Parts: C-alpha cells; sequence; structure tokens
C-alpha cells in the first residue's frame, strides 16, 4: 500500500506574488502554469539535498544542504538578492536569512550592537575508548548503557570487592579518596544491581551513627546521597523509602555530641539535608505521597510547643528551601511566634545551654526568606519603619537585603 | 490505573515517617 | 545549543559589523529583513574573495595568496582599489571584538586511574587502557563454609540437647507428673512412673534394628 500524491504550492499564492509585481489580469491556467514549475523545482533541489545530506553522515538536512544542491543546479545559492551580472558573488552561499514567521520586522540598531556575541565551541579533537573488550561491551560513559544446590551471591567478587572499596572510601578517612569514590557513584553505569546493598548502608549507617552524634560520618553519608542522586542510570524511587528519613533525621535531629563549634557544619549538616530534601521532593513525584507528607512532617515540627531548638532549627531550613510559594504560603501566619520564641531566649540568663545558639541561627534564616519574599510581591516603598508592623524584626537590615536583591536583579 | 507499578513501591505504602529518629536514646 | 553556536557566533558577528557600518552612515534603527539581507551579502563577499584569490594563487601555482592576487581579485568583483587607504583612516569607524571563544576553557580535568587489566600483544601501549577491574568482566563467589570439627561437635551437641530438653519438658506438662520438690512443675519436671502389663517387652526389646 503506497498512496503517494504529487503536491504543488498553491496557485492563491502566485497570483499574489503576480498583481504585487505589476502583472495583473493573469488566467488560471497562466497561474497554474507557475506553480507545478516551481514545484518541481523545490522537489529537484530537495532531492538533490538529500545526496549531500547521505554524504556527510547526517540524518538532518541542514540549511547548507540546500547552498550546494542550488549550486550544483548552476543557480546562485544567494536566497535574499539576485545579482544579473553574477560578478560580486560568483556562486557563494551568504548563509540565508534569518528571517522568521513570528518576528517584529524592525529592530533598533544600537540593541544588535549592545547584545554579548555567544561563545564559539570548541575545535574538534580525538579521544578514543573501547566498545568491546574481547566480545564484551563496557559500562564506561563513553557508551550507552536430595540437597538444593548452593546458591551464589548476585554480585561478582571484582563487583563485592569494589562496593568494599568504594564504601572505605567514602567513610572519608582521606579527602581525594572520597571526591573519587563520590564522582564513582555519580557516574557508575553499572551501579544498579549494587544499590539495595549502598541504600543500606547508607540506612542503617546514619540510624546507629546519630547514637553518638558523629558530624563527619554524617557529612559523609549524606554527600553519598547526594553523590546517589545524580546518577543518571540508576532507577532510584524504589530505593527512596530508606533515604528519606535518613535524610529527615539529618535535619530534624538532636546533637549528642559537642553542641557549639561544630553547630557551623551542624547548620551545613541541615543544609546539605535540605538540599537533598527538596532535591527528592523535586523528583519521585505523585500525587499526594512525598512532597507533602514531608510537607506534614515539618509544619507539625514547627508547631510543636516547646522543641528542642537543634531540631526546630533543623525544621525551619527544611521549611525554608522548598521553593517560591511554599515559604509564600506557609512562613506568613508565624511570625508573632518565632518573634515570641527569640524573646524567651533573650531574657532567660543561661547562656552555656544551646538554645541562644539555635534562636540566633532560626532568626538570622527566617529574616533572609522574608527579605525576597517581600521583595518578591511588592514594592521597595516605605522600607524604614512599616515592617514595625511585623514586630520590627529585620526592618531597615531586611530592607538593606532585598536593596541587594534589587541590585542583582539589575545585575542581571 | 490501581495496578499500575508506582502504586506497589514501597514509598508510596510504607509510614517511613515512624523511621525518622527524632531525640533517640 | 553549541553547532548552532558555531556557525552563529561567527554570523552574529558578521550582523554587528552591519549594524555598526549602518549607523556610521546615519541608520538608526533598520527594518529586520534589511539587516539579514545586508549581512548575508556580507558573508558571500567574504566567500568569494576566498574562493577567487585562492583560485587566483593556485592558477600560479602557489598556495597561500599575496597581494597581487586579491588587487586582481577585486578588480574582478569590480571594486576601484584606490579607494580603499581613504576609507581605512575614517574617524568614525568601530572596530567589535571577536566572538567570546570556550577554547580559552579548553580543559577542565584530566587524570589516570590503576588496577587496569594489561594489554594482550595484539594491543600496544598506545591505545587506551583497559577499564576498571569491575567494568566488563565477572566471577561468582559463594557463602563462607564453616568446615571445623570443633564447631560442628559443638552444633550437633547443643541442638541434640536441646531437642531433648524441649521433647522432655513437653511431655512433662501434658501428662502426669512428679516433682523432686514440693509442688515443682516449672523446674525439673519428672514425667511419672507408669506400670506396664508386661514389662520385658519394653526392657530387653531393641527399638533401632
Amino acid at each position: 500500500k503506497l498512496k503517494l500524491s504529487n503536491t504543488v504550492l498553491p496557485s492563491e499564492s502566485m497570483k499574489v506574488v503576480a498583481e504585487s509585481m505589476g502583472i495583473a489580469q493573469i488566467q488560471e491556467e497562466t497561474c497554474q502554469l507557475l506553480t507545478d514549475e516551481v514545484s518541481y523545482r523545490i522537489k529537484e533541489i530537495a532531492q538533490d539535498a538529500l545526496k549531500f545530506m547521505h554524504m556527510g553522515k547526517r540524518q538532518k538536512l541542514t540549511t547548507s544542504d540546500i547552498d550546494y544542491a542550488l549550486k550544483l543546479k548552476n543557480v546562485e545559492p544567494l536566497y535574499g538578492f539576485h545579482a544579473q551580472e553574477f560578478i560580486p558573488f560568483r556562486f557563494a552561499s551568504g548563509g540565508g536569512r534569518e528571517l522568521y514567521f513570528y518576528e517584529e520586522k524592525e529592530v533598533d540598531l544600537s540593541d544588535i550592537i549592545n547584545t554579548p556575541l555567544p561563545r564559539v565551541p570548541l575545535d574538534v579533537c580525538l579521544k578514543a575508548h573501547w566498545l568491546s573488550i574481547e566480545g564484551c561491551q563496557p559500562a564506561i560513559p563513553e557508551n550507552p548503557p536430595r540437597l538444593k544446590p548452593r546458591s551464589i551471591h548476585e554480585l561478582s567478587v571484582e563487583q563485592q570487592l569494589y562496593y568494599k572499596e568504594i564504601t572505605e572510601a567514602c567513610v572519608g578517612s582521606c579527602e581525594a579518596k572520597r571526591a573519587e569514590a563520590l564522582q564513582s557513584i555519580a557516574t557508575d553505569p553499572g551501579l544498579y544491581q549494587m544499590l539495595p546493598r549502598f541504600s543500606t548502608f547508607i540506612s542503617e549507617g546514619v540510624r546507629v551513627n546519630v547514637v553518638q552524634n558523629n558530624l563527619a560520618l554524617l557529612i559523609y553519608l549524606m554527600r553519598m546521597v547526594k553523590a546517589l542522586m545524580d546518577n543518571p542510570t540508576l532507577y532510584l524511587e524504589k530505593y527512596v523509602h530508606e533515604l528519606i528519613p535518613a535524610v529527615m533525621t539529618c535535619i530534624v535531629s538532636r546533637q549528642l555530641c559537642l553542641r557549639p563549634d561544630v553547630d557551623n557544619h551542624w547548620a551545613l549538616r541541615d543544609f546539605a539535608a535540605r538540599l537533598v530534601a527538596q532535591i527528592c521532593k523535586h523528583f519521585s513525584t505523585t500525587t499526594n505521597n512525598i512532597q507533602s507528607r514531608i510537607t506534614k512532617t515539618f509544619t507539625k515540627s514547627w508547631v510543636d510547643e516547646k522543641t528542642p531548638w537543634t531540631t526546630r532549627y533543623g525544621s525551619i531550613a527544611g521549611l525554608a528551601e522548598l521553593g517560591h510559594d511554599v515559604i509564600k504560603t506557609l512562613i506568613l501566619p508565624r511570625l508573632q511566634q518565632e518573634g515570641e520564641r527569640i524573646r524567651s531566649v533573650l531574657d532567660g540568663p543561661v547562656l552555656s545551654n544551646i538554645d541562644r545558639i539555635g534562636a540566633d541561627h532560626v532568626q538570622s534564616l527566617l529574616l533572609k526568606h522574608c527579605a525576597p519574599v517581600l521583595a518578591k510581591l511588592r514594592p521597595p516603598p516605605d522600607n524604614q519603619d512599616a515592617y514595625r508592623a511585623e514586630f520590627g524584626s529585620l526592618g531597615p537590615l531586611l530592607c538593606s537585603q532585598v536593596v541587594k536583591a534589587r541590585a542583582q536583579a539589575a545585575l542581571q | 490505573d490501581l495496578l499500575a507499578d508506582e502504586n506497589f513501591l514501597m514509598v508510596t505504602q510504607l509510614h517511613w515517617e515512624d523511621d525518622i529518629i527524632w531525640d533517640g536514646e | 545549543n553549541p553547532a548552532d553556536n558555531y556557525h552563529l557566533a561567527r554570523r552574529r558577528t558578521l550582523q554587528v559589523v552591519v549594524s555598526s557600518l549602518l549607523t556610521e552612515a546615519g541608520f538608526e534603527s533598520a527594518e529586520k529583513a534589511s539587516v539579514e539581507t545586508l549581512t548575508e551579502m556580507l558573508q558571500s563577499y567574504i566567500s568569494e574573495i576566498g574562493r577567487s584569490a585562492k583560485s587566483y594563487c593556485e592558477h600560479t601555482a602557489r598556495t597561500q595568496p599575496t597581494l597581487s592576487d586579491i588587487v586582481v581579485t577585486l578588480v574582478e568583483m569590480g571594486f576601484n582599489v584606490d579607494t580603499l587607504p581613504a576609507y581605512a583612516k575614517r574617524s568614525q569607524r568601530m572596530v567589535i571584538t571577536a566572538p567570546p571563544v570556550t577554547n580559552q576553557p579548553v580543559t577542565p580535568k584530566a587524570l589516570t586511574a590503576g588496577q587496569n587489566r594489561p594489554h594482550p600483544p595484539h594491543i600496544p601501549s598506545h591505545f587506551p587502557e583497559f577499564p576498571d577491574p569491575h567494568t566488563y568482566i565477572k566471577t561468582p563467589t559463594y557463602r563462607e563454609p564453616v568446615s571445623d570439627y570443633q564447631v560442628l561437635r559443638e552444633k550437633a551437641a547443643s541442638q541434640r540437647r536441646d531437642v531433648e530438653r524441649a521433647l522432655t519438658r513437653f511431655m512433662a506438662k501434658t501428662g502426669e507428673t512428679q516433682s523432686l520438690f514440693k509442688d515443682d512443675v516449672s523446674t525439673f519436671p519428672l514425667i511419672a512412673a507408669r506400670p506396664f502389663t508386661i514389662p520385658y517387652l519394653t526392657a530387653l526389646l531393641p527399638s533401632e534394628l
């Protein structure tokens, strides 16, 4: 079965061209005579431009194929103009005209000068790799993808040794070892079918690593989670039910080790955990299961009375990094409670506990989020004392942060 | 549509919130 | 993006050159189709002194063109070359800086690895090394076997003792029981002695034979 037809250009476009040139009162047989001649020349060239596509080993007819197909038929590749003498440009392609259907048809002559020129890409280089090693294709990134018998483990001993080396490097005794092992996790194509043992090693580790709050052990495991996520080959949402309660525990947990000093890292432990938490709510998303579940746990962590302030700071960070609208709709009705908590830490003399440090970190983070939440939905008018209607927390310093954001927008 | 593979992935079928360790001891 | 950029960087510089010459003339704000027309005549003009001055030098058995090959190339395009020293010394002229190059950031990171299996003698040393000792090859492993006579004797002994203790406690709990101590059924329960009607049959006869 082949219902191949012969499609020509419409004749009602050929009369428009003729009467816009000075040739009026053309017959229909005169006009049909134009549109079978030019529709043959388009068919003659597109069949001849397909020879250059095949010879150049491409599957896409580029714009230069018609320039050589025209030159082959002794017609000048010039499209915009036609030179009768032909001596200024002799069969020289000018690359066509960059024109559109939805164009503006008028530009300002200094708009084209002030725009930055595009980057000239890298020159052609010759890299070698291996498609086949004695018959087997390697999984390198240059490649696409009655007694019952004694059973064998589903991992090879080179794979099991690889797992042992990667896990003993990812506990961060040496930093270069970690970084390679993290890149190895980030781009090994054959790291599926080992992924249950990695997920179990992560999950089990954090739970027996928060019994004593060992921050490095945790910072290395969170970097291992981040290296597991950006690998494009492996299928992760079968294992995310073990991954997510591990990161929530890094963010919402108390620190058994020295309260101050590494709290700076603790904020980053909660910074790395809140980053990977909102990356996990960005991926793996179905209706009303993952993002809303962690949002509900974060909100009941917040509205809980008389929290641990480490848990409070971590949950505050976690709800803070959830995007544009989430702070637009959630952090709004709660400023008074935040201020009251800050006032209590301030009044009670107790300084040797971690409450004061937790309070300062929470207030700074909340104030930065409130700044753009404001820069985003209102003009920057009355930035001096109008914020005193919102208990006067960040006030003029919040206004200065909004001004810095406006300066960054101007730079953009 | 309730036989879709996702319904059976254990993120959508497990109360994994209970695992998060809060103030453990 | 990059393949478009390869052609576009060199076309967009040509368009900026055209816009600058138009501004020098007196035009501010030109029509859009009139700019892509004039920058198409500009690219076709550089490509025509490229093809014709190469043809005039290679006709004279040379490979790179001198000045005498371009002043005959421009004559054959009707240029009147003598007016060009006056055009170059304008006071109104601009300078469009060349398109930015990604070659300056040519190489972010280069490194080597070890544990790659050796090359077979039909592959010389200058070909790339064989990858990880796990990328392409696999061999099976087994579970750790406990062939130790001490722990096997201990396992068989403790399992026999535990099953006979479980059996005797179950049979003493579900029947008549005696006790060495007063009211002692939980600890040391004795199965009660029942008399047989013919006791030599259960005494003298072997049971495993």
